[PDB]
RNA sequence: AUCCGUAACUUCGGGAUAAGGAUUGGCUCUAAGGGCUGGCAGCCGACUUAGAACUGGUGCGGACCAGGGGAAUCCGACUGU
RNA sequence: CGCCGUUCCGAAGGGACGGGCGAUGGCCUCCGUUGCCCUCAGCCGAUCGAAAGGGAGUCGGGUUCAGAUCCCCGAAUCCGGAGUGGCGGAGAUGGGCGCCGCGAGGCGUCCAGUGCGGUAACGCGACCGAUCCCGGAGAAGCCGGCGGGAGCCCCGGGGAGAGUUCUCUUUUCUUUGUGAAGGGCAGGGCGCCCUGGAAUGGGUUCGCCCCGAGAGAGGGGCCCGUGCCUUGGAAAGCGUCGCGGUUCCGGCGGCGUCCGGUGAGCUCUCGCUGGCCCUUGAAAAUCCGGGGGAGAGGGUGUAAAUCUCGCGCCGGGCCGUA
């Protein structure tokens, strides 16, 4: 059964620091604590070892990610415009 | 301590110039022959009373002897 | 199409012998009633001859030539194949799957492939053969 | 009931003063000190998380009263690296050193046409 | 402790043991909740829950243990010092 | 006076396998030791710093007015040493050819022999090897759940002693052992192996969670086994009854130390699995395995080098301890 209306995740924190704190880290509280599908084996175990830090349990590997995301927008478009100056370098 | 499963290997134990004693102890099911070497106390265990008597006889010489009441 | 053929040479993956170079004696791909999956018997090199060079002299050479041989019997998931092949003649009558029976003839098996590898070894021939992996 | 008292001056619970109960000819509850629980080795590959198989567990200076067959295992790498990874590196090894030739021979006959 | 019941307000997490009621002993029973061996049979068993009769000068969480409650105003969010 | 500084403005190594030149000795055969030269060489920081951290290895019984894991009895174990360090076992002792013999085998030559088993996990009593290199252990938080083993508690019976008995109570109370180390076997755990190939998905936990990167199902392997059995070891200890003495004797005898059940119980421990962290929860001494293959060992025996195997030989000083 549905056992909170809106809290979710962030209702451990009870009625302390406030709505739009809760709020705000729900968001972080989900990703965090989420199993991504690992890309070397496929299993869905990717998850956090500390911050920045994400081991798959099958495959054993670790990988550089973000804080609260297995990897972040930023890398994400980093990676592309690397890639893309790597072709141009050398054409 | 040791157990010594096979009466040759007891007589061999025996004859060792480390032995320094055997005591023997008689209970209701088994005789036992102790050998007090340098490291171990090796025990013979024998359910047959005839076989003990006849190993009695067997054991050397000079090594010393107890029987134990 | 098959390829586990007699004379193939193999890298041992499991086992005292991992690592080891051998070579296919004979192939069971189907299997039998006491090994049902597919299995080879295969000879190999125990121990590799050492490094020899113009430095040394002939006895050195020689005692730094000697092949410590192995026979045995491999599940084909335990063997990786290669692309070489190997055609010393190996006397079958000697080396057999009968000589896991008694050691008198595992000593015969193991004797007649220290030979023939010896011989062939000192002919240059199938260098990369008698070369240990080095993993 | 009987109750316990340490046989020694360490009155404090730590790491190194741990105990089991033992009865004894006399009929009585003492401490016995145990010893620490000794651990397999850990594979040199550094990947596969279990320990090793066919290796004593136990204390490090305990290995050095042991015989070498009680810590190790008939196998290259045997009683160091697992098993899975010493076939993999088998295979590494030898699939990696084709390829020097594949690649080798191709430069070759790249340059013969050049 | 069991059973019922519970408002304003709210950051929907609370407020909440909100507030407010009823019950509780002793004794004699009934039902349900399992294991082992070979839709059944036999042999073993662990405390529980619910229900009923009877019963005492309405006494029964009998000692001990054990929150008074509600409506508001000011200050500081809170826990912490 | 000194202070800063601890790798920073330093020629910071007094060591070594091995090789070559000598000198001395001895179980004078030849080996030690020793001097020089050659060769090789990161550690990169003296030293101090914990009677709760790391750190090999001792337990049972008895004993005093006062000490005992220290004394005595018994049973063990670690470390170090001995090559005049001894004895077994391993290395080890095979095959071809030629003679002799009916054969068993015996002689002569020529070759091998730094062990062997398992498909595998891995196993076996050892089972050569240096500089160098890689790795392991020491060595890792807090909290939750669950499971196994113990001690304790509880329940049903047998004993032995005691209490109550005006009435009742086959009753109430007490007590009813087995050390370390070795061997074996339960039990627990495995992210270990082999066959095989799974959807009508299945297995599975309190929760989870697991699988074509190989599930179920079969058959194996390994680790811990503090549990039970066995040697220890009944000889001891305890209970009770009965005898002796100088009677201040480890005094001597009989009998007993027995059979089952149960639990979200409590304590300790071992293990599995999870949660939390913008917190990730020591270092070192010390020990071990592996990779490599410089070398050494004997020429078929009077076998050698060598051995982390089984025995055996010697030693463990100093300070604390009521
Ligand atoms: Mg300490
Ligand atoms: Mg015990
Ligand atoms: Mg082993
Ligand atoms: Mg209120
Ligand atoms: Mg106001
Ligand atoms: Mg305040
Ligand atoms: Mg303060
Ligand atoms: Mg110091
Ligand atoms: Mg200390
Ligand atoms: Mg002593
Ligand atoms: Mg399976
Ligand atoms: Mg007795
Ligand atoms: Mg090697
Ligand atoms: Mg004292
Ligand atoms: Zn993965
Ligand atoms: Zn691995």
């Amino acid at each position: 059964a549905k056992r909170t209306k809106k809290v979710g995740i962030v209702g451990k924190y009870g009625t302390r620091y406030g709505a739009s704190l809760r709020k705000m880290v729900k968001k972080i509280e989900i990703s965090q604590h989420a199993k991504y599908t690992c890309s070397f084996c496929g299993k869905t175990k990717m998850k956090r070892r500390a911050v920045g830090i994400w081991h798959c349990g099958s495959c054993m590997k670790t990988v550089a990610g973000g804080a609260w995301t297995y990897n972040t927008t930023s890398a994400v478009t980093v990676k592309s415009a690397i890639r893309r100056l790597k072709e141009l370098k050398d054409q | 301590p040791r157990k010594i499963e096979e009466i040759k290997d007891f007589l061999l134990t025996a004859r060792r110039k480390d032995a320094k004693s055997v005591k023997i102890k008689k209970n209701k099911d088994n005789v036992k022959f102790k050998v007090r070497c340098s490291r171990y106390l090796y025990t013979l265990v024998i359910t047959d009373k005839e076989k003990a008597e006849k190993l009695k006889q067997s054991l050397p010489p000079g090594l010393a002897v107890k029987e134990l009441k | 199409g098959k390829f586990m053929k007699p004379g193939k040479v193999v890298l041992v993956l499991a086992g005292r012998y991992s690592g080891r170079k051998a070579v296919i004696v004979k192939n069971i791909d189907d299997g039998t009633s006491d090994r049902p999956y597919s299995h080879a018997l295969v000879a190999g090199i125990d121990r590799y001859p050492r490094k020899v060079t113009a430095a040394m002299g002939k006895k050195k050479i020689a005692k730094r030539s000697k092949i410590k041989s192995f026979v045995k019997v491999y599940n084909y998931n335990h063997l990786m194949p290669t692309r070489y092949s190997v055609d010393i003649p190996l006397d079958k009558t000697v080396v057999n799957k009968d000589v896991f029976r008694d050691p008198a003839l595992k000593r015969k098996a193991r004797r007649e492939a220290k030979v023939k590898f010896e011989e062939r070894y000192k002919t240059g021939k199938n260098k990369w053969f008698f070369q240990k992996l080095r993993f | 009931v009987q109750r316990l008292t340490y046989r020694r001056r360490l009155s404090y619970n730590t790491a190194s003063n741990k105990t089991r109960l033992s009865r004894t000819p006399g009929n009585r509850i003492v401490y016995l000190y145990t010893k620490k629980v000794g651990k397999a080795p850990k594979s040199a590959c550094g990947v596969c998380p279990g320990r090793l198989r066919g290796v004593r567990a136990v204390r490090p200076k305990v290995l050095m009263r042991l015989s070498k067959t009680k810590k190790h295992v008939s196998r290259a790498y045997g009683g160091s690296m697992c098993a899975k990874c010493v076939r993999d590196r088998i295979k590494r090894a030898f699939l990696i050193e084709e390829q020097k030739i594949v690649v080798k021979v191709l430069k070759a006959q790249a340059q013969s046409q050049k």
